[PDB]
């Protein structure tokens, strides 16, 4: 209320923990106590791309602008 | 059977057929810089900065569209691929005007990433830097062109996945307006994700414009509403 | 023998060009296609 | 080279030097400064509060 | 200073010519210089002895 | 083996240098044109592409390669998709002049060689680009289509063949991108005139998808005279690869600014002093000569007076010998000035695809008029000594690549000149 | 060099606008010239129809083009925008090109445009407060064997000096067509000595041929 700050009553608030696999980050959340949630990644998708597939004779992959 | 070898800086590898080199780097962990490139567009290899030496090679040839034929040997780190890309990086910070604090990509810039960890340190270039007149290409989308590098990948993702086509470029040489020339407000759907598109603050939001900086605020997962999509 | 066999393009007005074009323009192969009439 | 008051500045014959891009917040190691930037309807890009902890600023 | 515009900063004139040095500048402050990985430790004489900083 | 030759006459690749003795499709039946042709068409493709391999064709236009190995790769098996040939009547670099007069005087020729190029590689239609500045000379190509159509010559079965074949004209609209491999090839597609890459090549993809290719219109030109005439006896002329004919073209200070035909190999002061007037003001007064074209560097005196006129002897000599542009340049003139002329040239023509022809061109343009001042300080010229390495190579066409080159020998030659120029601004400042 | 529209009207569309339906016929005799499925591919030749039927094009003959071709515009205006033929910003009747590079220059370009400069007036780049002398220089056009050449609306002209300047200056406000061969005597692109090459007519298909 004096200056227009964030305030918070919350010691566990500004953490982040590096972890480098799934495995050890689920034992060691259980190992502390507490509870967890565990999302799960997502890798990106490999494709198949050509410039010569942009450049097609029928198909109507066509980029008509470069 | 559909597996070509590759020895990316000496490693064997294994790689799909008709896939590139960039694909094939990014499945043994590395990236290329890469500018005009993108995940979800065409390739069209106007960047220049994805380059990579080949041995047996007198040109140093670009990782978008070259297809991997057999047994490659390929030097992601030699002598001029370090040479090409200090090259390729003086010459894109010729043009780019003086905007680093008023723009709107402080952290969350490319140019600034790879003028880093792959670009030179000392400059040239005494006189010149080109200035161009920006558009108003709609009340939802900040528009100043003089910050764009003519990278040209708007103008894929409007053609291919907005079908709309009224980003263009207009002139030659250095002189290259990207937009419309007729001033006509470019208003569809999804018209909001080509501000993140644009990898430098070129297309920016309007009514975020100056309220904030990347490395303030924090990240949070979320899930999408007003939508069955999410 | 220094007499100029040409001048006979010194009569040449705008639009010769697409009117040898319209006049030129039949027993011709008729364009091949495939399918579409757009790449859209 | 002394290290006082914190002042700010303006151009000559002009308004505020600041142009709010938090470069100080981003430096500050105390932390101490706070920066919340708004446009005016000019266009050119302001503020709202720019605020130095004199308690916490180590100068 | 070092000429090396990657961890050190430019002076100020160049900074506000040049586009690179303003670039430096800009990630220099807001990110810092990546360091390789590793731990080290060494050791001066402060006046009280051997000052080691690991 | 000889004393690397010298052109005699009636073995020329073609009459009426200008305004010579006729211009009709009778006037090509005069001059041995449509002659013998019926089974040279009906004999079977192979012999006519071991022939043109045979006669070791040297590729025009700017690029050099062998155009036997390049048809040959035009000889894949066909499938669904037709097969085309593409005309490449386009001149810019500043002092061609070159196809200009074969496109005014003997189009039937032209006809006679991209049937032949059609029939040779399985293509099926021709079209010619012509550049949209050329637009008399272009209607007189379509008064000479109009005669080749108009003595039942093509079009359905040529010649008394089985065989269709029909060629077209399109007009250019100005730009020297418009006259490369693959802009070209997009600019019959419609877009504007901005190239592709090499990894798909012309050979697979083409005019919106069409396996075709690209030829230069003196070695269409000259191919079926490879047909109707002997093997290697255009190959006796000149050097051992490098062997044919050429349209030696020398403008600039001379006498009688002007063109020949020659053969393969000249000396360069018997080509200046014998067949084409001489240098203004005796051979000592000329400050420079620059041979292969604009893409190619400058050759001061003292290397010129023995080099001669061979693609290798000039590619030991550092250059790139391009097309036609063979000509010199007086003491009297400034070679700063003109080589700034040729650079902003560049910059006024070069789509912007590629950021680093872009930006190298744009700092070339300024630097060299800085020198044209002479400002600056000689790291500067040592600068663009390093901007110049560096564009080289990582462009999509050579056009960057001709920006890089002069630079280059005026670097690699002229030293002094622009140090004393430079020394005489400092003293003008100060 | 002002690629932005800026509407200003005698532009901003709809400007009157239309061809000749004789000109439409035309237009099916060029897209009759290319293969069907790729129709969008006549926009070069439809425009310089359509640059030649209405002699600066504006806005709307792009968007009537537009029209006709059912493409999108904005390939219209990138081909427009991209070339040298277009004049988008409106001129007079007539167009003048001083031509010169590297051997024009070489050869005294610069004192025809002083000629042109003392004699029609205006300044290069900028054209006349009438029509038909709007006046630019530009990059190579070809033929440099000759003096730094001035071509006019479909027409070359070769081998100058300031008096034939004045001479076709003359017959630009007398009106009357000159003739695009060059002046100065050399009736062709040719040596101006006196013929080093052939002399004797050639037979044609009597000499050596082999097997055909
Ligand atoms: C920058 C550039 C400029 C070119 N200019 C010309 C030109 O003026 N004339 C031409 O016929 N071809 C030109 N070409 C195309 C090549 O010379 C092409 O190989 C040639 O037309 C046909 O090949 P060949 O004659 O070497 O066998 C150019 C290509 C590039 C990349
Ligand atoms: S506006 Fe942005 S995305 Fe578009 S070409 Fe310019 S830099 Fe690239
Ligand atoms: S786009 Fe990047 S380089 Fe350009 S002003 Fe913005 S932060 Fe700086
Ligand atoms: S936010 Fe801080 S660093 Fe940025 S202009 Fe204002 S006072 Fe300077
Ligand atoms: S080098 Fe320049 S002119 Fe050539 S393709 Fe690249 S951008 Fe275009
Ligand atoms: S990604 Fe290869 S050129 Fe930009
Ligand atoms: S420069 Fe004027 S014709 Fe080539």
């Amino acid at each position: 209320p004096l200056m227009g700050w964030a305030s918070t009553a919350d010691p566990l608030s500004n953490l982040v923990l590096t972890f480098s696999t799934k495995e050890d980050a689920i034992a060691f959340a259980e190992k502390n106590g507490w509870s967890y949630d565990v999302e799960e990644r997502k890798v990106p998708k490999p494709k198949s791309k050509s410039y010569g597939a942009n450049f097609s004779w029928n198909k109507r992959t066509r980029v008509s602008t470069k | 059977s559909n597996l070509i070898e590759v020895f990316v800086d000496g490693q064997s590898v294994m790689v799909e057929p008709g896939t590139t080199v960039l694909q094939a780097c990014e499945k043994v962990g590395m990236q290329i810089p890469r500018f005009c490139y993108h995940e979800r567009l065409s390739v069209a290899g106007n960047c220049r900065m994805c380059l990579v030496e080949i041995e047996k090679a007198p040109k140093v040839v670009a990782a978008c569209a070259m297809p991997v034929m057999k047994g490659w040997n390929i030097l992601t780190n030699s002598e001029k691929t370090k040479k090409a890309r200090e090259g390729v990086m003086e010459f894109l910070l010729a043009n780019h005007p003086l905007d680093c604090p008023i723009c709107d990509q402080g952290g969350e810039c490319d140019l600034q990433d790879q003028s880093m960890m792959f670009g030179s340190d000392r400059s040239r270039f005494l006189e010149g830097k080109r200035a161009v007149e920006d558009k108003n290409i709609g009340p939802l989308v900040k528009t100043i062109m003089t910050r764009c590098i003519q990278c040209t990948r708007c103008i894929r993702f409007a053609s291919e996945i907005a079908g709309v086509d009224d980003l263009g470029t207009t002139g030659r040489g250095n002189d290259m307006q990207v937009g419309t020339y007729i001033e006509k407000m470019f208003m569809s759907e999804l018209s909001g994700n080509i501000i993140d598109i644009c990898p430098v603050g070129a297309l920016t939001s309007k009514p975020y414009a100056f309220t904030a900086r990347p490395w303030e605020t924090r990240k949070t997962e979320s899930i999408d509403v007003m939508d069955a999509v999410g | 023998n220094t007499t100029y066999k040409n001048l006979q393009h010194h009569d040449y007005s705008t639009y010769t060009f697409l009117d040898l074009n319209l006049d030129l323009s039949k027993f011709r192969m008729p364009q091949p296609s495939s399918g579409r009439e757009s790449p859209r | 080279r002394f290290r006082g008051e914190h002042a700010l500045r303006r151009y000559p014959s002009g308004e505020e030097r600041c142009i709010a891009c938090k470069l100080c917040e981003a430096v500050c190691p105390a932390q101490a400064i706070t920066i919340e930037a708004e446009p005016r309807a000019d266009g050119s890009r302001r503020t709202t509060r720019y605020d130095i902890d004199m308690t916490k600023c180590i100068y | 200073k070092v000429d090396d515009a990657k961890v050190s900063p430019p002076k100020r004139a160049e900074m506000k010519t040049s586009m690179e040095s303003l670039i430096h500048h800009f990630k220099l402050y807001t990110e810092g210089y990546q360091v390789p990985p590793g731990a080290t430790y060494t050791a001066i004489e402060a006046p009280k002895g051997e000052f080691g900083v690991y | 083996k000889t004393s690397f030759g010298s052109l005699k006459d009636e073995d020329r690749i073609f009459t009426n240098l200008y305004g010579r003795h006729d211009w009709r499709l009778k006037g090509a039946q005069s001059r041995g044109d449509w002659y013998k042709t019926k089974e040279i068409l009906l004999k079977g493709p192979d012999w006519i592409l071991g022939e043109v391999k045979t006669s070791g064709l040297r590729g025009r236009g700017g690029a050099g390669f062998p155009t036997g190995l390049k048809w040959s790769f035009m000889n894949k098996p066909s499938d669904g998709r037709p097969k085309y040939l593409v005309v490449n009547a386009d001149e810019g670099e500043p002092g061609t002049c070159k196809d200009r007069e074969i496109i005014r005087h003997d189009p039937h020729k032209l006809v006679e060689g991209c049937l032949v190029g059609g029939r040779a590689m399985g293509a099926r239609a021709a079209y010619i680009y012509i550049r949209g500045e050329f637009y008399n000379e272009a209607s007189n190509l379509q008064v000479a289509i109009r005669e080749a159509y108009e003595a039942g010559l093509i079009g359905k079965n040529a010649c008394g063949s089985g065989y269709d074949f029909d060629v077209f004209v399109v007009r250019g609209a100005g730009a020297y991108i418009c006259g490369e491999e693959t802009a070209l090839i997009e600019s019959i597609e419609g877009k504007q005139g901005k190239p592709r890459l090499k990894p798909p090549f012309p050979a697979d993809v083409g005019v919106f998808g069409c396996p075709t290719t690209v030829a230069n219109v003196e070695t269409v030109a000259v191919s079926p005279t490879i047909c109707r005439r002997g093997g290697a006896w255009f190959a006796s002329f000149g050097r051992e690869r490098n062997s044919g004919t050429k349209l030696f073209n020398i403008s600039g200070h001379v006498n009688n600014p002007c063109t020949v035909e020659e053969e393969m190999s000249v000396p360069l002061k018997e080509l200046i002093e014998k067949h084409a007037g001489g240098v203004t003001g005796g051979w000592d007064n000329l400050l420079a000569v620059i041979p292969g074209g604009s893409s190619t560097p400058l050759i001061p005196k003292s290397v010129c007076e023995t080099v001669l006129m061979d693609f290798d002897a000039l590619i030991q000599a550092q250059t790139g010998l391009g097309t036609a542009a063979v000509i010199v340049m007086d003491r009297s003139t400034d070679i700063v000035k003109a080589i700034a002329r040729l650079i902003e040239f560049y910059k006024h023509e070069s789509c912007g695809q590629c950021t680093p022809c872009r930006e190298g061109v744009d700092w070339m343009n300024k630097v060299m008029a800085r020198f044209v001042r002479g400002d600056a300080r000689p790291a500067e010229i040592d600068s663009l000594w390093e901007i110049s390495k560096q564009i080289e190579g990582h462009t999509i066409c050579a056009l960057g690549d001709g920006a890089a080159w002069p630079v280059q020998g005026l670097i690699r030659h002229f030293r002094p000149e622009l140090e004393e120029r430079m020394q005489r601004f400092a003293q003008q400042h100060q | 060099a002002l690629f932005v529209h800026r509407d200003t009207p005698k532009n901003n569309p709809e400007t009157p606008f239309d061809f000749t339906p004789e000109n439409y016929k035309r237009i099916e005799a060029i897209v009759k010239n290319y293969p069907e499925g790729h129709k969008a591919a006549a926009v070069l030749p439809v425009l310089d129809l359509a640059q030649r039927q209405n002699g600066w094009l504006p806005i709307s003959a792009m968007n009537k083009v537009a029209e006709i071709l059912q493409v999108p515009p904005m390939r219209v205006y990138e081909v427009a925008t991209f070339y040298t033929m277009y004049n988008r910003k409106p001129v007079g009747k007539y167009h003048i090109q001083v031509c010169t590079t590297t051997p024009c220059m070489l050869r005294n370009s610069d004192s025809i445009l002083e000629a042109i400069q003392k004699k029609l007036g205006i300044k290069v780049g900028e054209t006349t407060p009438d029509k038909l002398f709007t006046l630019i220089e530009v990059e190579c056009l070809g033929a440099c064997v000759n003096a730094p050449m001035v071509q006019i609306n479909d027409n070359y002209y070769e081998d100058l000096t300031p008096k034939d300047i004045e001479e076709i200056i003359d017959e630009l406000k007398a009106g009357k067509i000159p003739k695009p061969g060059p002046r100065s005597g050399r009736f062709s692109c040719e040596p101006a000595g006196g013929l080093t090459s052939l002399t004797e007519p050639p037979k044609g298909p009597g000499f050596g041929v082999q097997a055909g």
